[PDB]
Order: structure tokens, then C-alpha cells, then sequence
């Protein structure tokens, strides 16, 4: 708290909509319990490469967000919006976080709503003319739509960014926020990442899988953080973001890239690897995921890996991954005095070659 | 605060490839409009876009297999190669540097997504889809392949998906990243590829021109979809000076605003806020702006709103306000990056590129749009505007070094 460099970002709040349910509480409960989330996929999604899915249970867009502008709303946007409400509002819909025009928004994604874009293109191919699409779905298609919708919803006129990157996107987002806040472009930031479950996503993932491998267990949801400057923080810090480092695995040695990335992140945080109390890999069901796990299992105290349940319990949550990882750390840390001042490390690897690592100091 | 300069430009565009070809196109009022080849235009009643005509990936791409990228990725990588070439930077100089690579995009490999669906639709079977396509459709890849091609592992590769504003967001992020001191170099820009998704989207919006793009024209009828890539090398002044680098222009500042109003419609207040933020970041007065490179898409809504915002900020004598998309068409994620480069080149070469296809200025856009012909000027400071869906505005201010 008092030990922190000047202008260190702090997370002062979080929210999640996840395969554990809607809300931070459900996420925290699921993480602490190391609960399973896989269910049999709803018949409505049509044929899927696998029947088993980690969807958000009890998630209905109109039920959550009401009737206005929700009929054609993509699930990705819906998840982000519900998460935004958990972050900025309390359980009674009171305003928990004071936002203004210097409140930034940055959301990480993989490739937006593939459900939207694939529905649009299916219509384009199969309807009377190739621009005879569901025109009401078009606003929702933009990759930046979830971030933009969040801003419309909460009147956030400040910086509004969407970054891609898949599993690393939450960390790219975090680093982006960190840098912009560092430059005075925002005093507070809503940072996070999101991935919807869609038949399109599921089929594309299956297609992209290293031929032979089983259809991945896929999850979905959104995790969001309220980030502030430690000096100016208007709510108690839960964690300080000490460093976020990234690399690209250009030599197809994801282990080596994870190792290099983590060591750099730890150096830049000014901490030793032995100080890591919780280490949360993304657990991607890929060679890179396995390599990441092996790399961290060597790099950090073994006890740091047993501290938080495997992210595998949520399935491959795609872009949501790193945000769920950070949230799992915060969930593990909350209501456990043992976590105070401890270092946490979150690591993710993405198919498209990116590696990212964040080092946090747990406060409370 | 650390000063940041543009030491390299890479350009793949509908009006020219490379800094030379592109400076020529801009000065010429070249129009990049040509028939669409990338996909089947049957049924659209219309088949013009601003494609890159004669792209040869082999000129630029050495290391990354072409099938690892769709077209947008190829453009990104080619422009990146060109840009680092243009900066006097080799893969050897780059491997050593912690860097940011930030590529903006609207649609990414949405063409590949369409082809994937075609495969499923032809076969009536999801299992007909090509793994090679499905592996390369995610936008994050646009940034990471550059790192791959230039052999730069020590990179933050961030694709910014803020659509038409994404190039300016990316340059701004480079600026912030260098200003922070954490990196001395950033490859920033944007890339997109013509696709059926974008064509059909704008068609269905009634935002496609039936002939040509006429920004700020009284009878403007919309856009043409475009593509390409612009990559800018940003460098700390320290690092540029110390390296003997030719400096094209200086990055002074940018501004980001969000309209927080409408998912697709532009917002006057939102654009105006972005401009004002950019001027404040740049440390620059309305007076000192030589011209605005307008978002200027050529749609009814955009041009009247953007004009209004400009007039709000500058008063009723705003600077000359030109629309590069008159020539490029709307190159989506590349648009603001290609605009930025045009702005830097305008600074460097003392010209203001034209708003072409200009018959008659909309009376509600009371601007000097530098119609149809480039003019000479003592261009020292330039504003590059960009607005996108989801109310995302980004305004970039460049200056003479």
C-alpha cells in the first residue's frame, strides 16, 4: 500500500460473468470451491463439435438487460454489459464507482461476436440478395461494439478501446490502460476481456485445432476490473499491477517464451520468483498451454500453482481467459488475510503466438 | 516529456505501394476505385471498391508462410517491412529492441471467415472448413505476424479493433508507449482487406456510393470500401537522433473520446471533444493547425457532423479540411493509419492532398476542402481525424520535426 511506486495502477474492483454464474460473488464462490462448470450444450445452439460447454448458467440477455435494444444484441456485448453493471453498480443498482469523462474503457476480445458476423454472412449467401441481412444485427457486429455499448450504458465519454489478442487480450488491455493512465489520458479504467460462446466460435475452434485433437471444452464470459492510480484511488486497492510483460513466440518455443516473459515481468516488478504466492496459467488445451504449465511449474514455488484451482474448470474461455485469471487471484485473495501483500503472477498464451504475463501485489 | 518522431512509413494502398508511390498518389488525386476482384459481387447491383490492385507479397514477406495470414495480415506485414526499410532499421536492429507493434483493424480476415462459411455451405458440413483458414481469422494475429516476420520476440503485439479510428488509436498507443519510457520504438498503424462482410454492411446501410466518393459534396452518396495497410515507425527523439535516422515528422499528441451516444452514428460533441483533447495533448492552439485530415467518409451524416464539430472547435474560420478517403475510399482499419501517413508526408513535402470528386461544397459543410487538386503550403502541424462505430473517436496531431 504505502510501499508502491508513484502512479502504480491498482485494481479497486472487479466483476465477472462466467461459467460459475452471473457476478463476482458466483465467480469467487466457483474459484474458491474449484467447482466444475461443464454442462451439456443447449439444443438451441444447433449441432456443435462437442456437446460439453462451459456456458454462463441462467444467462438470458433480455432478462438481464431488459427489453430495450436487446432483441438483436450479441451475447458478447451482453456479457460485457452485465459485467459492467457488476463493476460500477452495487447489488441494488446503486452507483458504486464514480465515473467521469476521464474514465477509460478497454476490452480485450478474440474476434468479437463470430455469431453476429457468421449469421450476417450466412444471410448474405443464402438470402435473395447478398446484402439482405438482419439490418438490426449490424450495429452489434462491430468488434468495438461491446466497449462502445458499455460507454453508452454508463455514459463513459472517456477513452474507449477494444484490443484483440485472444487469451492474452485481458493483459494487453491491462497494459494499455496502465500506459494511458500513466500518460494522464484517464484517471480510472474499466479493463477486461470477454468471449461469447457461439456455435460459430465452437466450430471455428474445432476447425483450427491441431488435427486429431479432441474438440476443446469451451467457456465464455467477461471479467472486468476497475483500475485507478494508487495515489488517487477512491476505493481500497485489492491489488497493485506491478508489471505486465509480453512477448511473441516467434521461434515456436512457447515454454521458452513464457519463461522469458515471466522472468522479465518479475524483474520489472522487482520481485523474486520465490516470492510468487499464486501463479495462474491460462491452461490453454494446446501444446503451448502445456508448455506454459511446465514453464511456470519450474519458475514459481510449487505452492503458488496449488493456491488457485486450474482455469481448466472454466473451459477455454478465449479472450476472457486472462481476466478470469486475474479475477481468480482476487477471489482467492479476498476474505483470506494470508494473501495480503503477496505476489501473484498470471500468464497466458494465445494461438496467434502472443505471450503475456502480469505480476500483481495483493493488497486488500 | 519524451518527444516521439516518425522515422519510417510503410504503405500498401489503392493509390500506391511504398512511400514514393503513395506520396505520388496523394499529390495526384489518384482514385483507388476499381472493380472488385476479391469476392463475387453478383447480386449487390454494384461492384466497385478501392482494392489494392497488384499486391506481390513476395516483395515484402520472407519468413512468415503466406497461408499463416489472410490478406489483411499480408498487407500489415508488407507495410511493416516497408516501414522498417523506410526507417533504415533492419531485423538485426529490431531483434535487440523492446517494441510495441500495434495494428488497427475493422474487419481483419473477415474474407477468410466468409470463405470458411462458403466451405461449410458448399459441403453442408462444418467439417469441410479449412483449418488453415480457421487458424488465421483472429485479429490479434495482425500484430503478431509482424513480430514473426521481423524476428522481434520482445514485442507487445496489440491489435486495436476500433475500426476506422484504429490506426490513430495505434499511433497514439505507440506515442504513449514511447512517452512512458518503456520502449523506444513502436510499429503502429492499421490494415484491412476488402471483404463481402464490409461491402454488404455498407450496401445495406445505403452508405455505398453508386459511383464515386464525394466527401463534403452537397450530393455525396457515400463511401467505397477499401483496404490496405499503413505502418508508421515511431521512435523516441533520443533513439532517432542517436541512430542517424531521417525523421519524417514529429508525433505531438492525440486525443481519444467516446461519444457514449450511438453505436454507428457520429456525434458532434464527441468528435469535438477528441479534437480538443488532441490539441491539449499536442500543446497546440487551433491557430497553429495548417489543415485537418478529416475522417470525411462521404456519407450524409458523417460529413455534416464532422464539419459541425470542426467548426465548434475552431470557430467559423476552421483550417482547410480535406478527405483522403475521396482518393483511398474507406480503407477501414487502415484508414486513419493511411491518413496519418498522408499527414506526415504532407508535412514533409509541404503539400495538402485534395478532396477529389468535389463538384460543390455542401453549404452545411462551410469548409475549404482543397477540392480536386493538391496545393502547396507551409504545412507545419496537421490534425488527422478519425471516428468509428461505437462512438470511438481518435484525433492525431503531427508536426514538423
Amino acid at each position: 500500500e504505502a510501499t508502491l511506486p508513484p502512479g502504480t495502477p491498482v485494481i479497486t474492483g472487479w466483476s465477472a460473468v462466467s461459467p460459475y454464474g452471473i457476478g463476482r460473488a458466483e465467480f469467487a464462490a466457483g474459484v474458491r470451491a474449484g467447482a466444475k462448470t461443464a454442462v451439456k450444450a443447449d439444443a438451441g445452439l444447433g449441432p456443435l463439435p462437442s456437446s460439453d460447454v462451459c456456458t454462463v448458467p441462467g444467462f438470458d440477455i433480455q432478462e438481464q438487460l431488459g427489453p430495450r435494444g436487446t432483441a438483436k444484441m450479441d451475447r458478447l456485448t451482453a456479457l460485457a454489459l452485465v459485467a459492467s453493471d457488476g463493476l460500477l453498480l452495487d447489488a441494488d443498482g446503486n452507483r458504486a464507482v464514480a465515473t467521469d469523462e476521464l474514465t477509460g474503457v478497454v476490452l480485450g476480445i478474440t474476434m468479437g461476436s463470430l455469431e453476429n458476423v457468421t449469421d450476417f454472412l450466412r444471410q448474405s449467401y443464402t438470402n435473395a440478395r447478398p446484402f439482405y441481412v438482419d439490418a438490426g444485427r449490424i450495429p452489434f457486429g462491430s468488434l468495438n461494439h461491446a466497449a462502445g455499448a458499455t460507454a453508452i450504458r454508463h455514459d463513459l465519454k472517456g477513452p474507449n478501446t477494444t484490443v484483440a489478442g485472444g487469451r492474452v487480450s485481458g493483459l494487453l488491455a491491462l497494459n494499455y490502460a496502465r500506459r494511458l493512465m500513466g500518460q494522464g489520458r484517464a484517471t480510472k479504467y474499466l479493463v477486461g476481456s470477454a468471449e461469447e460462446f457461439s456455435a460459430a466460435h465452437a466450430w471455428f475452434e474445432h476447425t483450427a485445432t491441431a488435427s486429431g485433437d479432441p474438440a476443446p471444452l469451451l467457456g465464455e464470459g467477461c471479467g472486468l476490473f476497475l483500475v485507478e492510480q494508487a495515489e488517487a484511488a477512491e476505493r481500497p486497492p485489492l491489488a497493485a499491477v506491478l508489471s505486465v510483460e509480453t512477448r511473441v513466440d516467434i521461434d515456436d518455443d512457447p515454454g521458452a517464451a513464457v519463461t522469458a516473459c515471466a522472468r522479465r515481468a518479475l524483474r520489472r516488478a522487482g520481485v523474486d520468483a520465490g516470492e510468487v504466492w499464486a501463479a495462474v496459467p491460462c491452461a490453454a488445451p494446446t501444446a503451448a498451454g502445456r508448455a506454459e504449465h511446465e514453464a511456470l511449474a519450474a519458475l514459481v514455488p510449487a505452492d503458488a500453482l496449488s493456491r488457485v484451482p486450474s482455469m481448466e474448470l472454466l473451459g477455454d474461455t478465449g479472450a476472457a481467459s486472462a481476466s478470469f485469471q486475474i479475477a481468480a487471484v482476487l477471489a482467492a485473495a479476498e476474505a483470506d488475510a494470508d494473501s495480503r501483500g503477496r505476489i501473484a503472477l498470471v500468464c497466458a498464451v494465445d494461438r496467434d503466438g502472443a505471450v503475456a504475463v502480469a505480476v500483481l501485489r495483493l493488497i486488500g | 516529456r519524451r518527444r516521439v518522431v516518425l522515422t519510417g512509413f510503410g504503405v500498401i494502398s489503392s493509390i500506391g505501394t511504398g512511400v514514393e508511390e503513395y506520396t505520388a498518389g496523394l499529390r495526384a488525386g489518384r482514385s483507388g476505385a476499381r472493380p472488385i476482384t476479391r469476392f463475387d459481387t453478383e447480386g449487390f447491383g454494384q461492384n466497385t471498391a478501392c482494392e489494392v490492385p497488384d499486391f506481390e507479397p513476395g516483395r515484402w514477406i520472407h519468413h512468415v508462410p503466406l497461408d499463416d495470414m489472410g490478406r489483411a495480415g499480408q498487407y500489415a506485414v508488407a507495410a511493416a517491412r516497408m516501414a522498417v526499410d523506410d526507417a533504415g532499421l533492419t531485423e538485426d536492429d529490431l531483434g535487440e529492441r523492446q517494441a510495441v507493434i500495434t495494428v488497427g483493424t475493422t474487419d481483419g480476415e473477415s474474407h477468410d471467415i466468409a470463405v470458411l462459411l462458403e466451405q461449410e455451405l458448399a459441403a453442408g458440413d462444418p467439417e469441410a472448413m479449412d483449418p488453415v483458414l480457421a487458424r488465421r481469422i483472429n485479429a490479434g494475429r495482425l500484430s503478431t505476424v509482424i513480430a514473426r516476420e521481423l524476428r522481434m520476440p520482445n514485442v507487445e503485439a496489440t491489435t486495436v479493433t476500433t475500426a476506422c479510428a484504429a490506426g490513430n488509436y495505434s499511433v497514439g498507443y505507440g506515442l504513449d508507449s514511447i512517452r512512458s519510457g518503456e520502449v523506444d520504438i513502436a510499429l503502429c498503424g492499421g490494415a484491412d482487406a476488402v471483404c463481402r462482410k464490409a461491402f454488404a454492411l455498407f450496401k445495406r446501410f445505403g452508405a455505398l456510393t453508386p459511383d464515386v466518393v464525394r466527401p463534403f459534396d452537397k450530393d455525396r452518396q457515400g463511401i467505397l470500401t477499401g483496404e490496405g495497410a499503413g505502418i508508421l515507425v515511431l521512435e523516441s527523439l533520443e533513439s532517432a537522433l542517436a541512430r542517424g535516422a531521417r525523421i519524417h515528422a514529429e508525433v505531438l499528441g492525440y486525443g481519444l473520446s467516446c461519444d457514449a451516444a450511438h453505436p454507428t452514428a457520429p456525434n458532434r460533441d464527441g468528435i469535438a471533444r477528441g479534437i480538443r483533447l488532441a490539441l491539449d495533448d499536442a500543446g497546440v492552439e487551433q491557430e497553429e493547425i495548417d489543415f485537418i485530415s478529416a475522417h470525411g467518409t462521404g456519407t450524409k451524416a458523417n460529413d455534416k457532423t464532422e464539419s459541425a464539430a470542426i467548426v465548434d472547435v475552431y470557430g467559423d474560420a476552421p483550417p482547410r479540411t480535406v478527405a483522403v478517403k475521396s482518393m483511398l475510399g474507406h480503407s477501414m482499419g487502415a484508414a486513419s493509419a493511411l491518413g496519418a501517413i498522408a499527414c506526415g508526408l504532407a508535412i514533409e513535402h509541404g503539400f495538402i492532398p485534395p478532396t477529389i470528386n468535389h463538384r460543390e461544397t455542401d453549404p452545411d459543410c462551410p469548409l475549404d476542402v482543397v477540392p480536386n487538386r493538391a496545393v502547396e503550403a507551409d504545412v507545419r502541424i496537421v490534425q488527422n481525424n478519425s471516428s468509428a462505430f461505437a462512438g470511438n473517436n481518435a484525433v492525431l496531431i503531427l508536426g514538423t520535426y
